[PDB]
RNA sequence: UUUUUAUUAAAAAAUGGUAUGUUUUUUUU
């Protein structure tokens, strides 16, 4: 009749129901270290696309440069050569790679 | 209301919101069982 | 029953265990205990 | 981890214990 305590009805057993509480109741790092290698790669991939923004930014510097040699469109600083100081890059950064495993 | 129908002498009950609400505390056992007796038998006459 | 409210009889005594079978619906095995179903939660939202 | 609350009833008759069945007329001629 209440919390799963009690008789359904006190007719038919000699008692009057009336439960009582008990008032007894005893109420008690990263082994593959590969992973960080390539985030400092991809890292050192996304700065040579940073530089290729630079680059692009410098055409844009070159095509008004032009543009106002003109008056004395959109234009390419370097097509290839940007690549090979881009070499020089990873040659430098393969140089800093080298020197920090020394270190450690 | 200030306007009614004039009810019989005895329909008013005049104490029903005594037991149709909790019953007050610190009272004896046969005080709450009556208490109880009278809200069982008005929940019987409200269910037929 | 209400702890202050009326008790009244069954109304249903067919609870027998005709079915003989707890269902392996409501074992403990596959049920999560949080907090006790209290009878005031299956008189307020009686068919839940 | 602190606190509780829950209170069936209920008396009278007949069985049952001073059976029962009986029981007083106005005409004859």
């Amino acid at each position: 009749s209440y919390n799963g305590i009690g008789l359904p009805t006190p007719r038919g057993s000699g008692t009057n129901g009336y439960v009582m509480r008990n008032l007894s109741h005893v109420k008690k790092v990263q082994d593959p270290s590969i992973s960080e290698h390539e985030c400092r790669r991809q890292i050192e991939s996304k700065l040579l696309l940073y530089r290729e923004q630079l680059l692009e930014e410098v055409s844009s510097q070159h095509s008004t440069d032009a543009a106002a040699s003109d008056s004395n469109s959109k234009t390419k600083s370097l097509d290839e050569a940007d690549v090979e100081i881009l070499v020089q890059k990873y040659r430098e950064q393969l140089l800093k790679e080298l020197q920090l495993q020394k270190s450690t | 209301k200030r306007s009614g129908a004039t009810k019989r002498a005895q329909d008013v009950p005049l104490i029903k919101h005594w037991y149709l609400e909790h019953c007050p505390p610190n009272q004896p056992v046969k005080v709450r069982v009556s208490y109880q007796k009278l809200l069982k038998s008005h929940v019987m006459n409200k269910l037929h | 029953a209400i702890p202050g409210g009326p008790k009244f009889e069954p109304l249903y005594k067919d609870e027998a265990p005709e079915m003989e079978d707890w269902n392996e619906f409501n074992d403990i095995y596959k049920l999560i205990i949080r907090h006790p179903i209290k009878t005031e939660y299956r008189i307020a939202f009686p068919y839940l």
